[PDB]
DNA sequence: AGGTGCAGCTGCT
DNA sequence: AGCAGCTGCACCT
């Protein structure tokens, strides 16, 4: 487990409170440091925290990496994304939350996704 | 520059894929100076052997579609474009845009010639038409005959010879197989003098073609200014900005035995008219006169109105 | 010597730009190098890509992105004939584009920066009061200097064309011929664009339209462009081409140039009983700007008559001439014309905009319409062009009623006789 | 002597955009008021099948992602439900006078292209052009997918002279495959037809109609437009397919692609049978480019190489030279 | 080795868009001039009936929605209240060379995939696939909301050969299920002879009739449009239904989606019923995937180890990646 | 669905 | 024993 997946998963994700089982909670304070404490909390400060603790040279990578497991368990709502590109057939489309559905957009493929990202946002 | 001593009909031309774009500031119908380059081609490589001089031609445009199309509901339009072949390393190549247009056109030529005192008037017309259905006239080719209808024959029309009232009534005869389209015309005088009538503010002429190809709407102190017809800005031939080479000295150059000048294009205005609203028929055609002692190269319809 | 903290503020700006590409393993010279080289020298630098460029007013890429070729920096002589635009109509609205290759374009900005804030956009060459306080440099750097900013107004090139360039033939009178190359108007196209884009959107075109819904409308001007057509160099890059260019969003736009009609649409003259007797009349979709201008152009005064009597006679002759080609072609372009809907009634329109003998044509078909009268047709339009031109007391008891009813009379006249040659 | 720099070529054998129009067989020679087939729209709705990135497939991730589908609207074009055949027509004109250029800067390189093609013309006609160019018109080349899975097309050629049939041709273009060109006693008088108005006198007219039975309601591909999208909340595309007057067709530009698959001498292999006459010679449906310039078999260096240096090259490299010559181009130094 | 970058194929099973009219039962041997089944439209107006997210669930809020009503315009399309059977009738036609692409950038690439096809053709036939082929058009799984709740419905498939009736095939769509999957003796000739057109050996063109009894004015189901639109409260449309000519239809991509309904091999379940065969094997009314990238089952996987690392995946799931391939696509990269 | 300029390399000389 | 070419990389709005 390295770390691009925990930005990754960090941020595609939406921000619940009160996710987890309290046989989670002990096992993930099991897991964490000594002094920070993690209780009635949402997932976007567990992420910094665990995220602060690896960027640190005191948390090992196997910890982060069941932490962030752990978290992979937990959460099981996603975050719908702005833009969707079909990739052989070489056509981006875009979400559209009145029909529930993605529709047609334009002509392009991975250079023309980053654009359209950059320049309206990634998330929904 | 003379009154012609004949008529030519050329009656429907229907040409695919011409040039739709035709000027830097325009994109509709094609330039008029590819009338007259086509007319003096013909005139080059048929008229030099039958005796005769070409000079005019009559645009009737009987009917037009482009290859257009109309993005989201926004007020623009765009170009359909085709497909190139690919690049030497093969990945693909850049894209330069062209429009083209689908027209049907009936052209009316005069002939100054003696060729016509010796020679049968419809053997001249035959050839004429047959010689010109084999070459293009404005980037695009000219489509040939098709079955399960009455083609129609050109006719050789006398100008110059006859009675008045047997003039009225052949010219009267000729315009009514060209009326379902309109004629082309040039309004220099007529943007002048709109010019003059608005000079209170500000003189300059490049402000009166982009003041009547508008909507333009002062309300009360709901109406609509009073058009007087279809008035559209046209390329008016050319303007030097370069001096005069000599037939060696531009490397790159089509012909090495031509002097070659560097040009800008002329705006100007025009008209689309009924054919029945004219006095005569040789009103409406086009004729092109140089000047090169200064930069000045036109094409326009003088002796009408 | 207080144009010494521009330059400098410049050069600082484009060295702190040059951070938002962070690498911390690929940096051990790229970085202090980036640093170095951006802080003294840097005019060295602009001065060696200066000689790329070039100021000019007509540019030969629109034409081909690969040709290369010879452009040109000048402003044509007047022409002596009346009625004619052009690009010598610019007199101090005039721009100046700048050609090259793309990587000396930001030194332009280095050479673009003296027509703002100072004065000394034409100082950085010459009269170098200016540019040795705020150069603060040597003699032989200063006579470097002003021999690089220099050259952006040179000839630069040799007098050549290319074979993707136009280079037209035109005939002389009675001789032979010349050649013409013609090339692309960047400053007259960058003029017609700053000038339309302000009517499109702005502040007081938008005004302007926010009065008109609020429909309490001053006297103003706002204007409207209809059909306009989008033509696009160079790509996806358009900074290739010409710097204007990159302005306009590697674009610009024409004006419709279109012939009367350019979408046909079939006509319904078929056996209808309210589209055969009733269409006698010809409603068709483009008389509304013409029914609407008869509609209120009926109420001005004697102190301006004239204008409006000729408008109104204008709008009628215009009126004839729609109907004559829309029966022309309506009728006339389909190949089929049935019996009416009730041929007792639907026949005296089934009759004059009626084609030739057909299959169906028996032996009172092509003897009854080319042979009986056609001259009931003129007073039959008449008495549609009559609703129309609306007629009452407060106009037939004055004396302008008498002239608008002998003005539709000279126009019909003519009805029986150009529409009646084809018969009889 | 060197190059001129400036040298342009003029297109012969120009077709024009074909008309699609339906019917039945057996009334197939009657076929002169069959309606024409037209564009209609639907929509369609599809979920992801593309091949999805290498580290965010995630499973959890795609069932999420696969409760929200795609939605489009396209164009489409379909034979009637009773109507049987597919009728397709154009005309195609040859224009003589296939060696001289349009544009040429010098007096001695024009005077020496004259004589070469003066040579090569006169050791052999265009016999074996015109022979390749006419098995195209035997077989149906030019319908480009309405040929696959058809199981009778038919093809009739008429030579237009004066304002009516000079000569007429029926092909049965099953038979004649799309690999191998054979002479037959019918299809060299159409290729006797095509030399002799390849070589300079005028112009020949000649019209071609293509029969294919496809099916019942089934449907028929035309042309589709390379256009600019729209970019805003609304369909932007229609998927859109080319319309002359209401009528599906095909462009002139994929018949005169058509009509061009003449060169069989390249040196990859004669696997993938004929390609079009391109310099560098490169197909667009495979990607890459035959013909590269490392070796000595492009149209530059060939042209190069038997103008200025004066060395013929193969009997059969000399066919692929005058076939690019015919179709035309602008080339400069 | 690697997988090349352009490499697509097209589908070898070619529906038609189905048409449907309506008539009365014990009169459908004579039902070539039955009349159509058209759309209206008609006026609704509904109540609030979702759920309520508990910020504004007031006890008068809820009172105060429920004075303004929403009023919608929906199409509609009934049986006629003198008849009582629904009539659906298309055409299908079976192409075949089913392993050979379309494109393709390698040549290495698609000559060791044309090995793999062909041996599979030559260790097995396209028995297994057509004969699940003929299951689907026999019992009639193309109509999906007109199956439900029907009392009888009755399938006739021709065989056109030349504008003739080369064989004919009546089934009871009611009797073969939904679920299994049960060889008969006249089922076996059907099959036979889609393996035949699949395999190359033959042109087969199959037309295909759908009886079934509803009831009198009942209403029918055909395939529904896309509105661009967002839904307007108080008049505006809020559906609109297919039609060709004046009367309804059903999409041929609808009615293709249901034969290809075959796999049973997924590793989910096998009891549950067969889907339709996709890669990574989704259903969206479900919301989820089965064949997930997680295991080893998708089409990306087996393809991409049967070809570049000759590991055969089991004869079960090699027919899974055949009717991928007969389905069509763009693969690759 | 970028054009232009330069650093580097090759290679038989 | 260098000329010519060629490829590939970077810059830029």
């Amino acid at each position: 487990m390295k770390k691009i997946e925990m930005i990754e998963i960090s941020q595609n994700r939406q921000n619940l409170t009160a996710f987890l089982h309290i046989s989670e909670i002990k096992a993930i304070n099991a897991k964490l440091a000594d002094g920070v404490d993690v209780d009635k909390k949402s997932f976007d400060e567990i992420c910094s925290i665990v995220l602060e603790q690896y960027q640190a040279k005191q948390i090992s990578n196997k910890q982060a990496s069941e932490i962030f497991e752990t978290l992979a368990k937990a959460n099981k709502s996603f975050k719908i994304e702005k833009f969707r590109c079909s990739h052989g057939y070489n056509e981006i489309y875009k979400y559209s939350p009145d029909h529930e559905a993605y529709l047609f957009y334009c002509k392009g493929g991975q250079g023309q996704l980053n654009k359209l990202i950059a320049e309206n946002g990634r998330f929904m | 520059v003379t009154d012609p001593e004949a008529l030519l009909l050329l009656p429907r031309l229907s040409i695919q894929n011409a040039n739709a774009i035709s000027s830097p500031l325009t994109w509709g119908f094609p330039s008029p100076g590819a009338f007259t380059g086509f007319v003096h081609a013909l005139q080059r490589r048929v008229g030099i052997s039958l005796d005769i001089e070409l000079d005019g031609v009559g645009i009737v445009c009987h009917r037009f579609e482009a290859q257009i199309s109309q993005p989201a509901g926004k007020r623009t339009k765009v170009f359909n474009l085709t497909r190139n072949p690919l690049n030497r390393d093969g990945s693909t190549a850049a894209i330069v845009e062209e429009g083209r247009a689908h027209l049907e056109v009936s052209l009316l030529l005069g002939v100054h010639g003696d060729g016509l005192d010796d020679h049968p008037a419809q053997e001249i017309a035959r050839q004429v038409q047959e010689q010109a259905g084999a070459m293009r006239l404005a980037g695009g080719s000219i489509l040939p005959w098709c079955n399960e209808r009455f083609p129609a024959p050109n006719a050789e029309l006398l100008m110059l010879g006859g009675s008045d009232e047997q003039r009225r009534k052949n010219q009267r005869r000729l315009t009514r197989r060209l009326l379902p389209g309109f004629a082309l015309v040039s309004r220099e005088a007529l943007l002048q003098q709109h010019l003059e009538t608005l000079r209170t503010t500000l003189p300059e002429a490049t402000t009166l073609d982009a003041l009547l190809d508008l909507c333009r709407i002062n309300f009360e102190p709901w109406q609509v200014r009073d058009k007087p017809g279809w008035l559209v800005p046209i390329p008016a031939g050319y303007n030097a900005l370069s001096p005069l080479y000599l037939p060696g000295e531009v490397r790159n150059a089509r012909d090495r035995e031509t002097p070659l000048r560097f040009v800008e294009n002329l705006f100007g205005l025009g008209e689309w008219l009924s054919p029945h609203r004219v006095a005569a028929l040789s009103d409406l055609l086009w004729y092109h006169h140089a000047e090169p002692d200064k930069g000045l190269y036109r094409w326009s319809t003088p002796r009408f109105v | 010597q207080e144009l010494r903290q521009f330059i400098e503020s410049f050069i600082q700006e484009r060295l702190q730009g040059k951070l938002d590409k962070l690498h911390p393993d690929e940096d051990d010279k790229r970085q202090t190098l980036l640093a170095t080289h951006r802080r003294e020298a840097w005019l060295a630098d602009a001065a060696r890509r200066v000689g790329q460029l070039q100021l000019v007013t007509h540019t030969l890429k629109p034409i081909h992105p690969d040709a290369r070729g010879s452009n040109l920096h000048s402003l044509p002589q007047a022409p002596g004939q009346p009625g004619l635009a052009g690009s010598h109509e610019l007199g101090d609205r005039l721009v100046s584009d700048v050609v090259g290759n793309a990587a000396a374009l930001d030194v332009f900005k280095f050479l673009s920066l003296q027509y703002q804030g100072k004065n000394l956009l034409n100082w950085l060459t010459e009269d170098s009061a200016e540019a040795v306080q705020a150069l603060s440099d040597n003699a032989e750097q200063a006579r470097e200097w002003r021999q690089a900013f220099i050259g952006i107004t040179a000839v630069k090139g040799a007098p050549a064309s290319h074979s993707l360039a136009k280079q037209l033939y035109f005939p002389l009178p009675g001789s032979g011929y010349h050649l013409l190359a013609p090339l692309f108007p960047t400053s007259l196209v960058h003029h017609v664009h700053a000038l339309l884009r302000e009517a499109r959107f702005g502040d007081a075109a938008k005004a302007a339209r926010e009065a008109r819904s609020r429909q309490e409308s001053w006297p103003h001007g706002f204007s409207e462009y209809p059909n306009l057509a989008i033509q696009k160099f160079g790509g996806t890059k358009p900074q290739n081409i010409s710097q204007l260019n990159s302005e306009r969003y590697g674009e610009n736009w024409l004006l419709p140039s279109l012939p009367p009609h350019w979408q046909r649409q079939d006509q319904r003259a078929p056996i209808r009983h309210s589209s055969v007797f009733e269409h006698d009349f010809g409603r068709s979709p483009e008389v509304s700007r013409l029914t609407r201008t008869l509609q209120r152009l009926l109420a001005k005064t004697r102190h301006n008559n004239f204008t409006i009597r000729r408008y109104r006679a204008q709008l009628v002759g215009q009126i004839c001439d729609e109907a004559l080609q829309y029966a022309a072609r309506l009728r006339e372009l389909e190949p089929g014309w049935s019996a009416t809907p009730g041929c007792q009634l639907h026949d005296a329109e089934q009759l004059w905009l009626d084609p030739l003998r057909a299959q169906t044509d028996e032996t009172f078909l092509q003897r009854r319409l080319r042979g009986d009268w056609p001259a009931e047709v003129g007073n039959r339009f008449a008495n549609w062009l009559n609703r129309a031109v609306s007629s009452d007391s407060q106009i037939l008891g004055s004396p302008e009623a008498a002239q608008w009813s002998q003005e539709l009379s000279k126009e019909l006249t003519m009805f029986k006789e150009i529409l009646e040659d084809e018969r009889d | 002597l060197s190059t001129a720099s400036v040298l342009a070529f003029e297109r012969k054998l120009d077709p024009s955009d074909a008309l699609m129009s339906a019917g039945a067989w057996a009334q197939r020679d009657a076929s002169q008021e069959w309606p024409a087939v037209t564009v209609r729209e639907k929509s369609v709705r599809g979920t992801i099948s593309n091949r999805l990135k290498t580290k965010d497939r995630d499973p959890a991730k795609l069932d999420a992602s696969i409760q929200s589908p795609n939605l489009q609207t396209v164009d489409v074009a379909n034979l009637p439900s009773d109507a049987d055949t597919l009728k397709v027509r154009f005309t195609l004109r040859v224009l003589g006078g296939a060696g001289t250029p349009s544009a040429c800067n010098d007096a001695a390189y024009r005077d020496k292209l004259l004589q070469t093609v003066a040579t090569y013309v006169n050791e052999q006609g265009f016999a074996e052009l015109a022979r390749r160019y006419a098995h195209n018109l035997a077989n149906a080349r030019f319908l480009w997918r309405n040929r696959v899975g058809a199981e009778a097309v038919e093809v009739r050629i008429n030579h237009i002279r004066q304002g009516e049939v000079a000569r007429t041709w029926r092909f049965d273009a099953l038979a004649i495959g799309l690999r191998d060109f054979k002479a037959d006693a019918e299809l060299d008088a159409l290729a006797e037809l095509i030399a002799s108005g390849l070589s300079g006198s005028g112009h020949v007219l000649l019209e071609v109609v293509a029969f294919a039975r496809i099916g019942d309601g089934q449907e028929v591909f035309p042309s589709q437009e390379l256009i600019l999208d729209k970019g805003d909340k609304k369909g932007q595309k229609s998927k859109t397919l080319y319309s002359v007057r209401d009528a599906a067709a095909i462009h002139s530009q994929k018949i005169g692609n058509a009509l061009r698959t003449i060169d069989t001498w390249y040196p990859d292999e004669d696997g993938l049978g004929p390609i079009a006459v391109e310099p560098y010679g490169s197909v667009t449906s495979q990607g890459k480019a035959y013909r590269q310039p490392k070796q000595k078999l492009d149209f530059y260096t060939l042209l190069d190489n038997w103008v200025l240096r004066d060395e013929a090259p193969a009997v059969e490299q000399q066919h692929y030279v005058i076939a690019n010559l015919i179709r035309g181009g602008v080339f400069g130094e």
